[PDB]
Formats: structure tokens, C-alpha cells, sequence
């Protein structure tokens, strides 16, 4: 029984054993305590459990960074893997992140439930092109549902990015 | 890499780091299920609550990686993501000449308002194939595109031409047991030939009723007469199927409104639904299917001239 | 002073950062276990065995619960006609029979799909006309009848009459229901967090399960990630199930419910059926009007009566009808119970009044605007319910509305588009609206709060509303701010809870700010006059000194607030008395272009001008109009729930039921607030503005139907005062299907005809 080893934000988890059938949004919620990442279907089309996840890229060089559902990703799938978290990338106690602050300040956040996973879709593209175009930033979110804002707070406060 | 084993309370998961191991587990284990991105077998488990007792994760192999630029086209390993293959295929089409690219502007149509980039980034191009929704919107383009897949398992190999008869049945696929998709080569188009493909945008039910298509025709040189014509389509059965008989009789006549209504009366016809079908919108349904050839008849005069 | 200023959301920053707390984001009790519901596969059923041998083999596995574990009551629901669990037969799919308790979520879920439940099917009522046809309804007809009926018909140049249905619609608040019980040990008590907008009736409900005084038991709310209406009453279903999994282990109990869980069992916005007649003149004036409505109510009262109320005040929309009935009817079928839904019967009793119109403009062959225009109240009618209309700002909105949007320009930019394109067309369409604001059960608009003031001179408010993701607790804070004349960094709320504010209504029908504004408004007056001597004797000095000054002259700095919405009392029978405090009122044009070959269609523009009075925030009523605005664009033209044949339903997840997504807004989105209009009925002259402007989104559904009526006159026919069904939700499959051509046809083919044209 092999040791499985993946980073969130920043930091080791070895996991001795484990379950092939654990979803990496259950891991991070009730295993390392971390539920900034939500759960609101289970089946890949809300984007509430959107996370960052990065490799080294062996056929490409790079280390390359991409968005994923917490949800439907198998923890076992993640050996040497980096995971980040809403909560990787800043906090009120210490520093909002840019997209984080944003979001807020726009009026792009009411219930919130859906707004830590936009705010990874919008951290994702920034770490893959950190001057988007306004196109590339609308893109961005075709996977994150929002029932509260019908959209247009947090694309614009979004485009002071472009 | 070296393999790695996990066990859990009713699973095991095998992370095969070689080509050469897989094709030994699953050989031994011809059961076991291949997982990638999950994004079809976490639904299975969670929602339909298929037990899987073995999965084989083929992720860490390269050659189900490989990106590679051939004579007749682009293949991608069958573990690549959905969106490697957009952004390869976005890059052959900024840089080749129109006249190869029409083929791969219809996957990047279908790739357009599919998912959402957390799907894409983890759902793999062999996933989608060897899944076998009837409502797949890429086994169309695949399939009328004649999309060369190389098939392997311990000693054999063969490449295959996706066709009609690579879906035999609901959810199934035409590779044996102990067999794995490695690669898909997404060809360039020729000369004389163009390609369309189109999606409805409604979906309702779980795996059924939403018309999907991938559309080809190659003319004689120069010429308006057909040479060759495939219309495939998503959401009319319980799997991707090809408008045969109508798109048989169009070869060696015109590309003009005579053709337009003999394929119209064929389509008509061989894609009938039953009142009682699974998923309804018979007649919307229907609508579809002429309406995206009456799309791509027009396009193709477009092209023409 | 903030009140005017768009100050942003108190939690937004939290929730941003994910540190805002939701109910499941709570730590789990060491001994915390989990809870997963047994639901029927069944319509209508008798119920023969459980078996639960093998979910209890199982790994942690702790029992099953059932109507026999009940140490009170198996009797609940708004109007005591559910069942907490069904004992011997089940009346709709979703319908919950027991609960598995297990030590995690994962193994709950695993224990609960392999109980085995064996049935013996009785007769099903699934669609409105089942139930119209077995006679199968909920009490008796609601109606509302004014002036002469036959004598508008007899003056009337030309009658028009049909049939509508508008289809129902989930709520999809992206946090799903969630309740955690901790039972205490002593003498009955328990304490629950649940993600509910009605903690009065959860407590009640919970101690009536238990057999317990209503004392023993907790209710407190943080925060929801949406309610929209679903979390007014059906958050019991699994708020009681949780409670007794607590009484009957001793530990802690949690659930959140999966999406496809939430949408079966805990109901959704009431499908209508209508069958309409309207009278009226040459000129587009008119002089009859009757409507007979059918609401889907599915297998329980819940609100559904209330919702019929408000369906009858609202089917005049904004027009002056001499002579009208309404009629209401509330069927009892074999489906989840439908509930409350962000408008509450107002969105499809103005959709149905919005078509007629629409009909009798086509009809008269006249300009849609001026037959609205020319029908329209004008300041200080009576309406079809005798209540009359002061401040009614919707000609201010239509001018405002058809100037910053340029309608007549666009007008003719989509003639010209239609006489150039063949399979494409476009639609432009402008809608106005009214909604009355006040519950429709009068004893629900009563407000409580309860303030402190500690003696660093920070202040705790406590009131009766939760927070949903609409701003109140931002609103409260600022109105506590201006009433108190502190900073708001001075005040805090912190959660809502049934020991600091007893005997609260849900939090709805849109005037939450108006009843805990003027709550908390009255207790902050409180504070202020016990501080008055001490302000007197240091004027030049601190809140914090006086704080202090009061505390060492042992002067309470803690005091209630309370109100009561005056003149309110509606009668049906003498139809009279006033059912609404006021109204808010607004207009929206929206433009749109279809595809005439698929179905789609882009939303190219909308444009709306609200009256929500001086608004407390506008930073969160502008967000209030947009959200709502398209939450209707979603029930009028994308979301669509389908059943199968037996009455279960198919759409059960994102993948399969379709809420607006980011690209499906308009391409340009403007929303204004009307200037100058302060309403003298609510706190600081401001205007309730949450379920108002829902029924806006109609404007994209009007739209999208005469781009329907420019493709059929372009392919299908030559009469252009033709009248087609277009039914709600317009998907693509019907606006396809409408889109009459040698398609749909096929005379392509050919043919023959048709109708389609050649
Ligand atoms: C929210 C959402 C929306 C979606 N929308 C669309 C859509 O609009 N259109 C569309 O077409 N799809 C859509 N999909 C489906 C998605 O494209 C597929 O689920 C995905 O590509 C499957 O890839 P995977 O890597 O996730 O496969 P997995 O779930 O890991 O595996 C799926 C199947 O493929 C097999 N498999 C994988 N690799 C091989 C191999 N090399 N050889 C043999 N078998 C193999 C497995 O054994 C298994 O049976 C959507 C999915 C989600 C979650
Ligand atoms: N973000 C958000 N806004 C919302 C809701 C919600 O759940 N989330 N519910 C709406 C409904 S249905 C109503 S009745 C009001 C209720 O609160 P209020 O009375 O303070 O507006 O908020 C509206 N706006
Ligand atoms: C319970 C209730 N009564 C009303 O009159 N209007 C409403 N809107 C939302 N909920 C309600
Ligand atoms: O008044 Mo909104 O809760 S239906
Ligand atoms: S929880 Fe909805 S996409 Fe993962
Ligand atoms: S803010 Fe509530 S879902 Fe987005
Ligand atoms: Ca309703």
C-alpha cells in the first residue's frame, strides 16, 4: 500500500492510505479542514469546489496551471500534484488577493457561496496570462454558476484586469 | 515513475507509470476500469452507483500524452485533455491554410460551449470516445471525419478509421477486452472537401436527445459532384450514428437544390423517430437534423465560390 | 451617515477569501454523525416492506429512522397535511419514508441506495389537467370579480380568448438545504444551525416531532447561500429528520443535501395553467377581461393557497380593467409540494396578463407600446381589488425607459434587420410592472429586534431577518448607524436566533428592510433617549463617554424594538381593504435575435428603469434588480423541469437543467434607478425591491415571441394578425417548432405544403 503525496497550498500531505474513491472536495473539507472550497451539485457543472492545480509538465518543461472541480477529482490521481485553495491565496487576516478583493469591493459577491471558486477560475487565468483580454476573462467562468448577481459586477469588476 | 497502489474499502487503483504495464494489467485485469479525469467514471460511481472493483489510472504514460504533427494530420494520445486539443488545434488553424483546417474548425466547434475550463483541463480525448454517450459531440466529428484511432493491446496494434461500426450497441465500443485506445489522429482536409459541425443547444435528459452532428463532403477536383459524403449525429439513437443510405445516393450528383431536398426526404426518413422515443422533441428533433444540413449545404456553396 | 451609499456587502471580503461560515462549513462534534434521507421511487404508492439488512452492513452503519423511532408528532408541514416520514402509503417521488444515520456522508449514502423499499401502486395525478379532469383540488375557488363582465363583453368590438401554461422552476440557491442538530441532554434541548429563512417554524416544528415546548428548542442562522423562496418552509423536511436522528442517538447530527436530492424533494415554483378571455375595442382599450387560474400544488397545502392570493392581486398587471374575474384553483397532484419562489405567484399571473396584451395589440394591428400605454393606471386608480394607487411612478419609468433605450430608433433597426435576413430575426419589446408589497396573511408583516450596547460603546443588533445574500444585515447596520448616529465600524450583527428574537415571520416578501428596519430603527430611538441626559450634560463629548455615563448611572443599554404594518386587511368576500402597504414598479425592453434554423437565441440588450424610492444602498438594490432580473430570464426562456410519464422527474443537476450562465445575459445590461420618487410607506423612504423586478425578465420572452412573428410572416403565412401559442419557458425546442418553414414542413421533401408558404 503505497504513500500518496500532493501539496495544498503550499504545504505536504502524505496520505498513507488512500481510498481510490475519495474526491479531492471531500479530502479537503473533512480530512484538512479547508471549506472555503464548496460543494454545490457533485457533478462538474456549478464550479462552487473550483481549485488550481499545478504539475511539472515532463513533456512540455514548465510547470503548468489549470482549473479543476474538487468534486470530481480522484485524490489518488494527485501524487505530486500542488493543490490552491481560496484560502491559498490571501485572507482578511492577513491580505486579499487582487481577484479576491475585486470580487468583493464590485458588488460580484452576494450570498458568496459561489465566489470562492469564481475567484479561482479568475486567479487560474491571471497565472496562465496575467494580461487577459476582456474575451479570455468571460471565457474563463463558462464552468461557475451564480444565482444571486445575474453576472455583469463580476465580469466588469474583472475587466480592470484585461 | 514507478507504480503505485492504493486500496480502499472496495477499490483498488493501480497508477501505471509504462505503456508496458498497462497493457500487462489490463490483460490480466481485463475488467478493470481505465480513469483519467473521472469526470464520466465519478458520475458512474456517484450517481448511477456502478462499482468499479479495479481502476487502472493510464495518466503518468507518455505516448497517451504525445502530441504529434504527421504528413496527414495531428494525433493526440488519448490521455490528453479536451483542453490541449483545443489549444493545439486553435494553433493549426492561426496557422495553416484554411483549405487543411476544416476539419479541425469543427472540433473546435464543438469544443466552444462544451463544459466549462475545469472539464476541459481533465476530460480526455479517449474518455469521450470510448465513453460512447449517444450524445457525445465529438464521435460525430470523429466519425464523419473518418478519425484514425491506434488501438493497442500486449503484441497487437492496428489503426482503425472511426466509422459506423465502432458503436455496436448502447455504450460500447468496438475495441476487445484487453484493449486501450493510445491515439487519435484529427486529420487535415484535402482539397475539394469541406467540413460542418453543429449542437443543439438544449440537453434535458441524461445521455439522450441532443442533436449533435459532424458533416463531410469531398467533391471530384474543381468540381461540384460528390465524390464522397458522411453525415453523422449525436441524440437520434442510443448511439452516434451515420445518415448511410441518404448519403450513399448523392454520390456522383450536383451540389445544388435537387440534392438539397433528396438528402432532406433521406434524412427524413432514415432518422425517424417513433412518437415513443427516449427524450422526446421528436419533431424538434427532426427540424434539427435538416436544418444543420440545410446549414452545411449552404456553407459548402459558400466555400465553393 | 451611509444610508443613500452603495456600500458593499458586510461579508463580501469573508466570502471571497472562503472564511464566511455556511451551515456544513461548521466543525463537526468529534462524535458528529450524518444523515441521508429514503426517499420514494414511487408516485403514488402503498408502501408493503422496508428492509434495511443490507445498509446495515455498511460500514458505520449506526440505524435507520422511520415514522416509529417519533417520540411526539408525525404530523407537520404548514398546514398539518405531510407526514415527518410516510408510514403506510407514498404520495410523490421525492417522498421522504426514512433516514439512514451513519458516521460519514460517503457511508449514509452508501446505506441509504441499498435499502430496499417495496410498493403497490395506486392511480397517479401528475399534470394539472389530471387534476382538473378528477376533480383532485386543494379547498375551493379563490375569486375576485369587479364591475359588469356581460356588458364589457357586449361593448366590446372583439373578443379574444385561450390557453397558457407556464411551467414551474427550481431554486437553485447554489447552497443546497442543510440543518446540524446538537442534541444537549437536559430536559428536551437542542440546538441547530440550518440554512432556512424561517427559524420560528423550524423551532416549531422541531419541538412538535419531539413532543417538547417550543423553550427547549434553538434555531440560529449565520447566513444562507440563497433561499429565493425555498428555504421559507421545506427546509424542515430535513431540519426535523435531523432533530430526531440527534433525540435518538444522543450525538450530533448533520445534512447537507446533494444537488439531485434538492431538487426532487424540496419543491419548486408553481407551474399555471390559464384559460383566458379578453374583450376589447378597435383601439386596443379594453372593456372585459376573464382568467381562470390553475396552479400546480403537488402533495401538500404548503403556500400554495397564499401564492393564488398574490397570483389574483397581480393579473391586471399596470392596466385599468372596468370589468374583470379571476378565478384560482390549487391542484392536488401526485408531485413534491411546490412552495414559495422569489414572486410568489406575481411572475405567472403578470406573464399570463402580459400575453393577452400582447394578443389584443396583434389583433388591433396597432403598436405594442401605445395599446399598453393607452390601457395603463394612471395616479390614483382603483384597482381590480379596490386599492388605490398613490405614487405610481410607472409613466415616469416607460418615458425614462423608452428614452434611455432608444426604442423608437431600435424599433425601426429591427424592421430593417427582418426585411434583410431570412433565417434570422429580431424582437424588441417593452413590459412594465407592479408589485404589491406586504405579506398577503396579515399577521405576518410584525417585525422584532433586540439591541445592546456594551460599554467599549460597540453595539450588537439582533432582528427577526436572516441573511440570504441580499444586503440586510448591511442595510440594518446602516440604518442602526444613522438611527444612532455612530459609525457603522461601531456595530455588528452577528446571526439570527429564536432566544434573541422569538415568534419572527420567514424572511420574504421582499420587506424585510422595511419591518426590521423600522424594528431596529425604534429600539436604536430607545437607546438614544436613555442617553439623552448624559448627552445633555457633556454635549461636546463621546458616544463612548455617555455609553459609560449611562452604564455607571445603571441605565439599561440593552432594549426591543417592534412594528406592526398599519391598515392592512383585505377582505374576498366585500372585496375591500387594503392587501398591500404599497407598490414598487418598474420597465424593462429588452432586444434579442433568434436563429430561425435552431432554436437559440442572443439577448442583445435590455434596458430597465425601477422605482424602489430612496434606496438605502444602491450598490445592493441595483444587484436585487439584476439578480431577479435574471432569475425571470431563466424561468421565461431557459430553465425547464421535465418528468417522466409516472411523475418522476428527469432534470435533477446542472447538466440537465439549464440556470442562466455567465454568457447568457445581455450583451449590454443596464439597470437605473428613477430619481426624485421617496416613498413615505418605508425606512428612510426607500422601497422593497427583491421579488419585484423578477417579472422584467418577461421582457426578453416578448421579445423573443415577435421574433417568432417576424419568422412566421417571412415563411409560414400572410396574416399578420395571427395568434400563436407560445407557452413558458420558450426554449429552443418551441421556438423552433414555431418557426414554421419548409423544415418543420417538410416540404423539403417536397412536399407537399405546408403552411409553410412558398
Ligand atoms: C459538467 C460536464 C459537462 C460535460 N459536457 C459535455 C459536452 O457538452 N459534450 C461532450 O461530448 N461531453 C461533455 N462532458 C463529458 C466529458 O467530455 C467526458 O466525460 C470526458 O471527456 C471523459 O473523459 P475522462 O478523462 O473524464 O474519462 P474517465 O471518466 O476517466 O473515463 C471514461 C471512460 O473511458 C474509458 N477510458 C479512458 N481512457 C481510455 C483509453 N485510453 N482506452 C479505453 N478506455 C478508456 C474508461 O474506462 C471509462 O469507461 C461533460 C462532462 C461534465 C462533467
Ligand atoms: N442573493 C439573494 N438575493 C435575494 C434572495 C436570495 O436568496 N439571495 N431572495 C430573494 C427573495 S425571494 C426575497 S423575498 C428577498 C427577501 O429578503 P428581503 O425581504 O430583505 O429582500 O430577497 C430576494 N433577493
Ligand atoms: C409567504 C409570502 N407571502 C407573500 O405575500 N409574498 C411572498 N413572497 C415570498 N414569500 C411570500
Ligand atoms: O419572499 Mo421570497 O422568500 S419567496
Ligand atoms: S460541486 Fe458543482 S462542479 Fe464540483
Ligand atoms: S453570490 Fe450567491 S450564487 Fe453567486
Ligand atoms: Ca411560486
Amino acid at each position: 500500500a503505497d504513500e500518496l503525496v500532493f501539496f495544498v497550498n503550499g504545504k505536504k500531505v502524505v496520505e498513507k492510505n488512500a481510498d481510490p474513491e475519495t474526491t479531492l472536495l471531500a479530502y479537503l473539507r473533512r480530512k484538512l479542514g479547508l471549506r472555503g472550497t464548496k460543494l454545490g451539485c457533485g457533478e462538474g457543472g456549478c464550479g462552487a469546489c473550483t481549485v488550481m492545480l499545478s504539475k511539472y509538465d515532463r513533456l512540455q518543461d514548465k510547470i503548468i496551471h489549470f482549473s479543476a472541480n474538487a468534486c470530481l477529482a480522484p485524490i489518488c490521481t494527485l501524487h505530486h500534484v500542488a493543490v490552491t485553495t481560496v484560502e491559498g491565496i490571501g485572507s482578511t487576516k492577513t491580505r486579499l488577493h487582487p481577484v479576491q478583493e475585486r470580487i468583493a469591493k464590485s458588488h460580484g459577491s452576494q450570498c458568496g457561496f459561489c465566489t470562492p471558486g469564481i475567484v479561482m477560475s479568475m486567479y487560474t487565468l491571471l497565472r496562465n496570462q496575467p494580461e487577459p483580454t476582456v474575451e479570455e476573462i468571460e471565457d474563463a467562468f463558462q464552468g461557475n454558476l451564480c444565482r444571486c448577481t445575474g453576472y455583469r459586477p463580476i465580469l466588469q469588476g474583472f475587466r480592470t484586469f484585461a | 515513475p514507478k507504480q503505485l497502489r492504493f486500496e480502499g474499502e472496495r477499490v483498488t487503483w493501480i497508477q501505471a507509470s509504462t505503456l508496458k504495464e498497462l497493457l500487462d494489467l489490463k490483460a490480466q485485469h481485463p475488467e478493470a476500469k481505465l480513469v483519467v479525469g473521472n469526470t464520466e467514471i465519478g458520475i458512474e460511481m456517484k450517481f448511477k452507483n456502478q462499482l468499479f472493483p479495479m481502476i487502472i489510472c493510464p495518466a503518468w504514460i507518455p505516448e497517451l500524452n504525445a502530441v504529434e504533427h504527421g504528413p496527414e494530420g495531428i494525433s493526440f494520445g488519448a490521455a490528453c485533455a479536451l483542453s490541449s486539443v483545443e489549444k493545439t488545434l486553435l494553433e493549426a488553424v492561426a496557422k495553416l491554410p484554411t483549405q487543411k483546417t476544416e476539419v479541425f474548425r469543427g472540433v473546435l466547434e464543438q469544443l466552444r460551449w462544451f463544459a466549462g475550463k475545469q472539464v476541459k483541463s481533465v476530460a480526455s480525448l479517449g474518455g469521450n470516445i470510448i465513453t460512447a454517450s449517444p450524445i457525445s459531440d465529438l464521435n460525430p466529428v470523429f466519425m464523419a471525419s473518418g478519425t484514425k484511432l491506434t488501438i493497442v493491446s500486449r503484441g497487437t496494434r492496428r489503426t482503425v478509421p472511426m466509422d459506423h461500426t465502432f458503436f455496436p450497441s448502447y455504450r460500447k465500443t468496438l475495441l476487445g477486452p484487453e484493449e486501450i485506445l493510445l491515439s487519435i489522429e484529427i486529420p487535415y482536409s484535402r482539397e475539394d472537401e469541406f467540413f460542418s459541425a453543429f449542437k443543439q443547444a438544449s440537453r434535458r435528459e441524461d445521455d439522450i436527445a441532443k442533436v449533435t452532428c459532424g458533416m463531410r463532403v469531398l467533391f471530384q477536383p474543381g468540381s461540384m459532384q460528390v465524390k464522397e459524403l458522411a453525415l453523422c449525429y449525436g441524440g437520434m439513437a442510443d448511439r452516434t450514428i451515420s445518415a448511410l443510405k441518404t448519403t450513399q445516393k448523392q454520390l456522383s450528383k450536383f451540389w445544388n437544390e435537387k440534392l438539397l431536398q433528396d438528402v432532406c426526404a433521406g434524412l427524413a426518413e432514415e432518422l425517424s423517430l417513433s412518437p415513443d422515443a427516449p427524450g422526446g422533441m421528436i419533431e424538434f428533433r427532426r427540424t434539427l437534423t435538416l436544418s444543420f444540413f440545410f446549414k452545411f449545404y449552404l456553407t459548402v456553396l459558400k466555400k465553393l465560390g | 451617515d451611509t444610508v443613500g451609499r452603495p456600500l458593499p456587502h458586510l461579508a463580501a471580503a469573508m466570502q471571497a477569501s472562503g472564511e464566511a461560515v455556511y451551515c456544513d462549513d461548521i466543525p463537526r462534534y468529534e462524535n458528529e454523525l450524518f444523515l441521508r434521507l429514503v426517499t420514494s421511487t414511487r408516485a403514488h404508492a402503498k408502501i408493503k416492506s422496508i428492509d434495511v439488512s443490507e445498509a446495515q452492513k455498511v460500514p458505520g452503519f449506526v440505524c435507520f429512522l422511520s415514522a416509529d423511532d417519533i417520540p411526539g408528532s408525525n404530523e407537520t408541514g404548514l398546514f398539518n397535511d405531510e407526514t415527518v416520514f410516510a408510514k403506510d402509503t407514498v404520495t410523490c417521488v421525492g417522498h421522504i419514508i426514512g433516514a439512514v444515520v451513519a458516521d460519514t456522508p460517503e457511508h449514509a449514502e452508501r446505506a441509504a441506495h441499498v435499502v430496499k423499499v417495496t410498493y403497490e401502486d395506486l392511480p397517479a395525478i401528475i399534470t394539472i389537467e389530471d387534476a382538473i379532469k378528477n376533480n383532485s383540488f386543494y379547498g375551493s375557488e379563490l375569486k375576485i370579480e369587479k364591475g359588469d363582465l356581460k356588458k364589457g363583453f357586449s361593448e366590446a368590438d372583439n373578443v379574444v380568448s385561450g390557453e397558457l401554461y407556464i411551467g414551474g422552476q427550481d431554486h437553485f440557491y447554489l447552497e443546497t438545504h442543510c440543518t446540524i442538530a446538537i442534541p444537549k441532554g437536559e430536559e428536551g434541548e437542542m440546538e441547530l444551525f440550518v440554512s432556512t429563512q424561517n427559524a420560528m417554524k423550524t423551532q416549531s416544528f422541531v419541538a412538535k416531532m419531539l413532543g417538547v415546548p417550543v423553550n427547549r428548542i434553538l434555531v440560529r442562522v449565520k447566513r444562507m447561500g440563497g433561499g429565493f423562496g425555498g428555504k421559507e418552509t421545506r427546509s424542515t423536511l430535513v431540519s426535523v429528520a435531523v432533530a430526531l436522528a440527534a433525540y435518538k442517538t444522543g450525538h450530533p447530527v448533520r445534512c447537507m443535501l446533494d444537488r439531485n436530492e434538492d431538487m426532487l424533494i424540496t419543491g419548486g415554483r408553481h407551474p399555471f395553467l390559464a384559460r383566458y378571455k379578453v374583450g376589447f375595442m378597435k383601439t386596443g382599450t379594453i372593456v372585459a377581461l376573464e382568467v381562470d387560474h390553475y396552479s400546480n400544488a403537488g402533495n401538500s397545502r404548503d403556500l400554495s393557497h397564499s401564492i393564488m392570493e398574490r397570483a389574483l392581486f397581480h393579473m391586471d398587471n399596470c392596466y385599468k380593467i372596468p370589468n374583470i374575474r379571476g378565478t384560482g384553483r390549487l391542484c392536488k397532484t401526485n408531485l413534491s409540494s411546490n412552495t414559495a419562489f422569489r414572486g410568489f405567484g406575481g411572475p405567472q399571473a403578470l406573464f399570463i396578463a402580459e400575453n393577452w396584451m400582447s394578443e389584443v395589440a396583434v389583433t388591433c394591428g396597432l403598436p405594442a407600446e401605445e395599446v399598453r400605454w393607452k390601457n395603463m393606471y394612471k395616479e390614483g386608480d382603483l384597482t381590480h381589488f379596490n386599492q388605490r394607487l398613490e405614487g405610481f411612478s410607472v409613466p415616469r419609468c416607460w418615458d425614462e425607459c423608452l428614452k434611455s433605450s432608444q426604442y423608437y430608433a431600435r424599433k425601426s433597426e429591427v424592421d430593417k434587420f427582418n426585411k434583410e435576413n431570412c433565417w434570422k430575426k429580431r424582437g424588441l419589446c417593452i413590459i412594465p410592472t407592479k408589485f404589491g408589497i406586504s405579506f398577503t396573511v396579515p399577521f405576518l408583516n410584525q417585525a422584532g429586534a433586540l439591541i445592546h450596547v456594551y460599554t467599549d460603546g460597540s453595539v450588537l443588533v439582533s432582528h427577526g431577518g436572516t441573511e440570504m445574500g441580499q444586503g440586510l444585515h448591511t442595510k440594518m447596520v446602516q440604518v442602526a448607524s444613522k438611527a444612532l448616529k455612530i459609525p457603522i465600524s461601531k456595530i455588528y450583527i452577528s446571526e439570527t436566533s429564536t432566544n434573541t428574537v422569538p415568534n419572527s415571520s420567514p424572511t420574504a416578501a421582499s420587506v424585510s428592510t422595511d419591518i426590521y428596519g423600522q424594528a431596529v430603527y425604534e429600539a436604536c430611538q430607545t437607546i438614544l433617549k436613555r442617553l439623552e441626559p448624559f448627552k445633555k450634560k457633556n454635549p461636546d463629548g463621546s458616544w463612548e463617554d455617555w455609553v459609560m455615563a449611562a452604564y455607571q448611572d445603571r441605565v439599561s443599554l440593552s432594549t426591543t424594538g417592534f412594528y406592526r404594518t398599519p391598515n392592512l386587511g383585505y377582505s374576498f368576500e366585500t372585496n375591500s381593504g387594503n392587501a398591500f402597504h404599497y407598490f414598487t414598479y418598474g420597465v424593462a425592453c429588452s432586444e434579442v435575435e433568434i436563429d430561425c434554423l435552431t432554436g437559440d437565441h442572443k439577448n442583445l440588450r435590455t434596458d430597465i428603469v425601477m422605482d424602489v424610492g430612496s434606496s438605502l444602498n444602491p450598490a445592493i438594490d441595483i444587484g436585487q434588480v439584476e439578480g431577479a432580473f435574471v432569475q425571470g430570464l431563466g424561468l421565461f426562456t431557459l430553465e425547464e423541469l421535465h418528468y417522466s410519464p409516472e411523475g418522476s422527474l428527469h432534470t435533477r443537476g446542472p447538466s440537465t437543467y439549464k440556470i442562466p450562465a455567465f454568457g447568457s445575459i445581455p450583451t449590454e445590461f443596464r439597470v437605473s434607478l428613477l430619481r426624485d420618487c421617496p416613498n413615505k410607506k418605508a425606512i428612510y423612504a426607500s422601497k422593497a425591491v427583491g421579488e419585484p423586478p423578477l417579472f422584467l425578465g418577461a421582457s426578453v420572452f416578448f421579445a423573443i415571441k415577435d421574433a417568432i412573428r417576424a419568422a412566421r410572416a417571412q415563411h409560414t403565412n400572410n396574416n399578420t394578425k395571427e395568434l400563436f401559442r407560445l407557452d413558458s419557458p420558450a426554449t429552443p425546442e418551441k421556438i423552433r417548432n414555431a418557426c414554421v418553414d419548409k423544415f418543420t414542413t417538410l416540404c423539403v421533401t417536397g412536399a407537399p405544403g405546408n403552411c409553410k408558404p412558398w
